[PDB]
């Protein structure tokens, strides 16, 4: 599975639940899952389609 | 981080402490088995809420 | 204070939400005694004893949040 | 096992304050020590022989901390754990430019609601630079190997 870890919570540009602010913690499984990278990192939205 | 692929159930743990995140796994140690156990102390900043 | 490239342009493929369909009952309650999620001592182990330890657990018995990945859709190739 | 430590620019004039029991302002809103743990405190100072470190534009600390709450009459205070971060960090930067600073930001009702509100104080930069460690050590959270 893919982690999502925080502690801000906040609404997205169309109101719906799941923004993250500041610093967030990312587990995700890459490779078929041989890989487990995981990072404390800042994320951005991108405003296309 | 390496975890080869196979069809055998697992177990995974994450918790939190003055030192950091701590990443409890059985995949370094009890294959067959299935018992949590450390590999991995994400140094965090901030307390996950 | 890292780096790392971009993919591709900014236009996200559609997502569609259709939760009534991931929907289901597959119930899988921890058993403490078929030791299933228990965390180990830290640094200390032992052997052979029957020991109290102090610390983060699960209860016994937890329908838990229980989620299930699909795939998407395809017709053909 | 373990080995934490942690630096901060720590003039001398709140010295005082780095008692556990002291209530003032580094003690609310800005660091706490762990009661269960060993600590160790040092204030030092930059050598003239020394150029390998810089200094802030100012020191800089936070005075006030509270939650407000959607009803606008209820205050929650706010306390700092061992070794946490108090929520009013996230609204406030790291140099304040100025005494009496207020910030304030908006609480999602799924965090309680209401706004996040706090203040902070500055202190000029003397002649020369000081510092604080806080060294705290752990026996049995990890194999003892430092
Ligand atoms: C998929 O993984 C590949 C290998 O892990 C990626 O190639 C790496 O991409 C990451 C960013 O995504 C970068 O690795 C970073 O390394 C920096 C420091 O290394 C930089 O400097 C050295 C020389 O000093 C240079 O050789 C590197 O290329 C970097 O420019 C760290 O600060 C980061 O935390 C991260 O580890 C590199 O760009 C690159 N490294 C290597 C060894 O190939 C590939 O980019 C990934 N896929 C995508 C789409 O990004
Ligand atoms: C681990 O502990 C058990 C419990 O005492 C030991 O097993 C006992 O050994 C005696 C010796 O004859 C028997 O009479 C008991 O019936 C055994 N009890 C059980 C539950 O097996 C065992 O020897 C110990 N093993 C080690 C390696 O110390
Ligand atoms: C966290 O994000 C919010 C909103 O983006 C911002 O107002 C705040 O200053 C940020 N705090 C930190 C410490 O980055």
């Amino acid at each position: 599975p893919a982690f999502m870890l925080g502690s801000s919570v906040g609404n997205f540009s169309d109101g719906k639940m799941g923004r993250f602010f500041n610093h967030t913690l990312v587990l995700l499984p890459d490779g078929c899952g041989t890989l487990l990278r995981a990072f404390y990192c800042i994320l951005e939205p991108r405003s296309g389609n | 981080y390496n975890i080869t692929e196979d069809e055998i159930l697992e177990w995974f743990g994450i918790t939190q402490t003055a030192q950091g995140v701590h990443l409890f796994s059985s995949r370094y140690v009890d294959l067959y088995g299935g018992n949590m156990f450390q590999f991995a102390t994400l140094p965090v900043y901030d307390t996950i809420k | 204070v890292d780096v790392g490239p971009d993919s591709v342009k900014s236009a996200c493929i559609e997502v569609d939400i259709q939760q009534t369909f991931f929907d289901k009952t597959w119930p899988r309650p921890i058993d403490v005694s078929k030791a299933d999620g228990i965390i180990y001592p830290q640094g200390r182990t032992y052997s052979n004893i029957t020991i109290t330890y102090q610390g983060l657990f699960p209860y016994q018995g937890d329908h838990g949040d229980m989620y299930v990945y699909s795939a998407g859709h395809a017709t053909g190739t | 096992s373990s080995l934490i430590l942690d630096y901060f620019s720590y003039p001398l004039s709140m010295k005082s304050d780095l008692s556990v029991s002291s209530a003032g302002p580094i003690s609310q809103f800005n660091y706490k020590q762990s009661f269960s743990n060993p600590t160790c405190l040092i204030l030092a100072t930059v050598p003239h022989n020394l150029t390998t470190i810089t200094k802030p534009l100012k020191y800089s600390y936070i005075n006030k901390c509270s939650r407000l709450l959607s009803d606008d009459r209820t205050e929650v205070p706010q306390l700092v754990n061992a070794n946490q971060y108090s929520p009013c960090v996230s609204i406030v930067p790291s140099t304040v430019w100025e005494d009496g600073d207020y910030y304030r930001k908006q609480l999602s009702p799924l965090e309680g609601g209401g706004w996040l509100v706090a203040s902070g104080s500055t202190v000029a930069m003397t002649e020369q630079l000081q510092m604080g460690f806080g060294i705290t050590v752990q026996y049995g959270t990890d194999t003892n190997s430092v």
